[PDB]
């Protein structure tokens, strides 16, 4: 030990004070101190190269301790292990500190979550679809684990980026961004994470929402001057507004993701058209006309009776179709977020129905006292 | 105006915003019942105001109004 | 002889993995509590003593039973984990000496603080008149060694004890490897 330290400290500015507060920890037996110190050691050398070394130090430690923190040995080692930089080693030195741990929990899942990241560079279907499976049932009624929860949802993130489910992908990416509560993360990582999560919205298979990723209070505040048509093209979609998106098509026309999925996002973009109609409609008439629904989505009125049934079919609106008269009785439409002047007009209305049911109660007690004293 | 007991039951909530998974306490159906020692005691006791008049009065009066 | 209604409150804290206290602090602070209840039975057969740990909020083990083996019992499977609420920690026992068995049973709170306390010197010294005109006596010990001096808790025993109450305690323990029990003669004779 006494050597073994004397050379190490030779690697990086200010060690030796560090190196004796570690001898001193070790030596009074301050184990959950010393667990601290070390987890803040491996930020100093930018190569980390050391800490490759201080591995027998920590199976030393570890070996007749074997009362710390298992989730922070497990953070340690996953230090030692990027350091480390041939995969094989890595696999098994993961695996091995997977049977160390193991009955602690919620380090296990750590490591899985490491097992798949590294293995996701090369190869998935074999181990990174069933590891993401595996990690699922432990994650029972244990809430904010968040030291865990970040990397799991960060792994599945990457996965789904991976293959092309943009669906899974956006609610991985939005389940991360929650987990994360406070954000404490570069300016450039969340403003990276906002543009992909806004790209796999708008990909996504069966996402219509575009009502609270607008507004999410974390993300999109960061993307709104660097690359704005993002953002512009959202509300296009949130608003059902094919004009917009065709003349925004320029901005977004350079993405290539989004240029190859350019029928997706037009009936996406349709199907909103659909939907905004019928919510902007009152409810006492929304009964919109075949020449109407062609006029606002842009497809002629042959089409008409195809896109309201793909709307039906996936669930935006309730209605039917009458094509004698080349009408759609809609019935509901899918609610949708609603700012405060909207909320004073609910609250109006409220007002409205509470003065009508007032009078009536006024009006039956009034009658019927007789009866009733 | 209304029944004196609310039910509730703990269960876990998945959002798809609001993301952590909490637990929240989810409505149940609440409902009073009685055996017949019990029915007649409470009949025994109810002489505090006592009006059943099961007609159209009591019609009006337990619902409508 | 004297009755006393006696809540201990044991701290199973992830600095308890340390081992600088004998085989590691919990089992040392595990025979620590060991003879104080058995202390307490022997000094008074009809007093009661429970159990209460400072987890990562609280939590309740064994309200107040004139028996300890289920006390003893329970102590296993006290595993450390988290960090130590000593403000809401005594705040609960405060509640449930409150509700004791006998009202005649006078009331105290032994505290096993094994790691450093993050409560300001505000609120302890507001938790401190509050017990005082409560009539609480808190016996400290300052396990642990953490910080092992007056770490914002001689603030807490003398506002207790004030104007010679000579109420409350703190015993405070150096790091020296001998057993705790060993160690504590002061409240469990000359209380």
């Amino acid at each position: 030990v006494p050597g073994f330290l004397q050379q190490s400290q030779n690697s990086g500015p200010g060690q030796p004070a560090v190196w004796h507060r570690l001898e001193e920890l070790y030596t009074k037996k301050l184990w959950h101190q010393l667990t601290l110190q070390v987890l803040d050691f491996v930020q100093d050398p930018c190569f980390a190269q050391g800490d490759g070394l201080i591995k027998l130090y920590e199976n030393f430690i570890s070996e007749f301790e074997h009362r710390v923190n298992p989730l922070s040995l497990v953070e340690i080692i996953l230090h030692v292990v990027r350091q480390m930089t041939d995969p094989n080693v890595a696999l098994t030195f993961l695996e091995k500190t997977r049977e160390k741990v193991k009955s602690s929990d919620e380090a296990v899942i750590l490591c899985k979550t490491a097992i798949g990241a590294l293995k996701l560079n090369i190869g998935d279907l074999q181990v990174t679809k069933e590891t993401i499976e595996d990690v699922e049932e432990m994650l029972n009624n244990l809430p904010g684990v968040t030291s865990v929860h970040s990397r799991f949802y960060d792994l599945s993130s990457k996965y789904y980026q991976t293959i092309g489910n943009h669906a899974s992908y956006y609610k991985d990416a939005l389940r991360f961004l929650g987990c994360v509560d406070i954000k404490d993360l570069p300016v450039s990582e969340q403003q990276e994470r906002a543009f992909t999560l806004g790209l796999a919205g708008l990909l996504g298979e069966g996402v219509f929402n575009f009502g609270e990723l607008l507004m999410h209070p974390v993300l999109e505040s960061l993307r709104n001057t660097d690359r704005q048509w993002l953002i512009d093209t959202l509300y296009a979609f949130n608003s059902g507004n094919v004009e917009r998106f065709q003349t925004l098509k320029t901005a977004w026309g350079q993405q290539p993701d989004l240029a190859a999925n350019e029928a997706q996002l037009l009936r996406k973009i349709q199907l909103l058209c659909l939907m905004e109609m019928t919510f902007t409609r009152p409810a006492n008439h929304r009964q919109l006309t075949f020449e109407e629904i062609a006029k606002s989505a842009k497809i002629t009125v042959n089409e008409v009776e195809l896109l309201v049934m793909k709307a039906l079919s996936v669930g935006l609106v309730k209605g039917s179709i009458d094509e004698v008269d080349k009408r759609v009785h809609m019935t509901w439409v899918q609610p949708r977020v609603l700012d405060l002047q909207q909320i004073k007009g609910m609250k109006d209305r409220l007002e409205f129905w509470c003065t009508d049911v007032k009078s009536m109660e006024m009006l039956v007690e009034h009658q019927a006292h007789d009866i009733l004293t | 105006l209304g029944l004196p007991t609310e039910a509730y039951i703990s269960v876990e909530e998945v959002h798809d915003d609001g993301t952590p998974t909490s637990k929240t306490f989810e409505h149940v159906t609440s409902e009073i019942g009685a055996e017949e020692a019990e029915e007649v005691g409470v009949e025994h006791l109810l002489r505090d105001i006592k009006d059943t008049t099961v007609g159209t009065l009591s019609q009006r009066i337990t619902n409508q109004v | 002889m004297v009755l006393e209604s006696t809540m201990v409150c044991v701290d199973n804290s992830e600095y308890m993995r340390n081992g600088d206290f004998l085989p590691t602090r919990l089992q040392a602070q595990q025979d620590a509590v060991n003879i104080v209840c058995h202390s307490k039975t022997r000094s008074n057969p009809e007093n009661n003593v429970g159990l209460i740990t400072l987890a990562n909020d609280c939590e309740v083990l064994t309200t107040l039973t004139p028996d300890t083996g289920r006390i003893l019992s329970k102590l296993h499977t006290v595993q450390p984990k988290g960090k130590i609420t000593f403000c809401t920690g005594i705040r609960v026992a405060h509640l449930a000496l409150k509700h004791r068995q006998g009202k005649n049973h006078k009331m105290r709170i032994i505290a096993f603080v094994g790691s450093p306390v993050e409560d300001n010197e505000k609120d302890l010294v507001k938790l401190a008149k509050r017990l005082k005109k409560e009539k609480v006596n808190v016996d400290i010990i300052n396990f642990g060694e953490e910080e092992v001096n007056t770490e914002k808790l001689t603030a807490f025993v003398n506002t207790l004890n004030g104007k010679d109450g000579t109420g409350s305690h703190l015993v405070t323990v150096p790091p020296g490897p001998s057993l705790a029990d060993a160690l504590i003669s002061s409240p469990i004779l000359a209380g």
